[PDB]
C-alpha cells in the first residue's frame, strides 16, 4: 500500500494546489523551442518559468521546518 | 497401581507439552470481479484514494 506520512501530506498540498502548472511549463517550453523569436511566447514562458521557480522553493523550505520541529520534540523523550 | 498411573500420566503430559499443533495453512484465493490493488484518483478538489 502506498504509505504517506505527515510531511508527505504537507508537500502534497502544493502539488494539488497548482492544478496544471507542471504541464503548462512543458507545453510552453515546447512551443517556444520551435520558434524562439515570438515575443508573446517569450513573455509567457518567462512568467510561467518564474511561477514554477517560486513554487518549489516554498515547498522545500516549508518541508524542512517541520522536520526540525519534530526532531526537537523527539530529542526530549529521554 | 495408583502410584504408577499418577506418575505415567504426569510425565506423558509433560512430554506432549513440547509439541505444537497449530499448523498454519496457506490459502490461495482468486478474485473474479475486481482489481487487487489500491488506486488513486486525482480529483481537482482532492487527492483521493480507494483501498
Amino acid at each position: 500500500t502506498p504509505w504517506s506520512g505527515y510531511l508527505d501530506d504537507v508537500s502534497a498540498k502544493f502539488d494539488t494546489g497548482v492544478d496544471n502548472l507542471q504541464t503548462q511549463v512543458t507545453e510552453a517550453l515546447d512551443k517556444l523551442a520551435a520558434k524562439p523569436s515570438d515575443p508573446a511566447l517569450l513573455a509567457a514562458y518567462q512568467s510561467k518559468l518564474s511561477e514554477y521557480n517560486l513554487y518549489r522553493n516554498a515547498q522545500s523550505n516549508t518541508v524542512k521546518v517541520f522536520k526540525d520541529i519534530d526532531a526537537a520534540i523527539i530529542q526530549n523523550f529521554r | 497401581y495408583v502410584d504408577m498411573v499418577v506418575n505415567a500420566a504426569t510425565m506423558m503430559d509433560k512430554q506432549n507439552d513440547g509439541i505444537e499443533l497449530g499448523r498454519q495453512k496457506i490459502g490461495v484465493m482468486r478474485l473474479n470481479n475486481t482489481f487487487v490493488g489500491d488506486r488513486t484518483y486525482n480529483l481537482r478538489d482532492q487527492k483521493m484514494v480507494i483501498p
